[PDB]
């Protein structure tokens, strides 16, 4: 009984350990965005 | 049909000490009575011999301290066989007995006297009687193991396990 359960055990905790090794260890316009700040800092500078 | 062994058998006689009392006189004349003594045995055809003729270290030490039991061996010699025959006494509580088997090789090439071998241990402790050290200890350790499996099996019971961290309690 001891042994087989133990076996098992340190089995399954074994895989687990690979498991999370996989996860761990496995290392890997501009012109529009220029009227849009000027219609913007406009549009501040008329509602301030 | 279930029977007590014969080794833890202990036999008590009030009547025969209240009326005679424990001496070594009378010892063998107490165990007569007891289920332990053999009507086959020469010591009782010895009994009617003398009740009809009637009618009609310490071993040498108990040998040399009295006259009846010289008298067992001058009636004892002639008859070949299992005898009862004393160990060992002090007084004024223990005496225990020798239960030994005599068979008087007289062939022709033995030049030693009559063989006696042991058969059982009789202790005679007080007014009780009692009567193998292996079964002893086989049981005790039986017992002893099986408490340790009972205890085995609750603590296993009590353990519980997880993968995260192993077995805890």
């Amino acid at each position: 009984t001891m042994q087989l359960i133990k076996n098992v055990q340190d089995l399954l905790i074994l895989t687990r350990s690979i498991k999370e090794k996989w996860l761990l260890n496995q290392i890997p316009d501009e012109k529009q965005i220029e009227e849009l700040l000027d219609n913007c800092i406009e549009t501040f500078v008329a509602e301030k | 049909m279930n029977v007590t062994p014969l080794d833890e058998l202990q036999w008590k006689s009030p009547e025969w000490i209240q009326v005679f009392g424990l001496r070594t006189e009378n010892v063998l004349d107490y165990f007569a009575e007891s289920p332990f003594f053999d009507k086959t045995s020469n010591n009782q055809v010895i009994k009617m011999q003398r009740q009809f003729s009637q009618l009609n270290p310490a071993r040498r030490q108990i040998l040399f301290k009295y006259p009846m039991y010289m008298q067992l061996e001058e009636e004892l010699m002639k008859l070949d066989g299992t005898e009862y025959v004393l160990s060992s006494v002090r007084e004024p509580d223990f005496w225990v007995i020798r239960k030994q088997r005599r068979t008087n090789n007289s062939g022709v090439g033995s030049a030693k006297g009559p063989e006696i071998i042991p058969l059982q241990d009789y202790y005679i402790i007080g007014a009780n009687i009692y009567q193998t050290i292996f079964k002893i200890v086989q049981s005790r350790l039986m017992s002893t193991s099986y408490h340790l499996n009972s205890t085995l099996e609750s603590l296993y019971d009590l353990i519980e396990f997880q993968p995260s961290q192993g077995v805890h309690y």
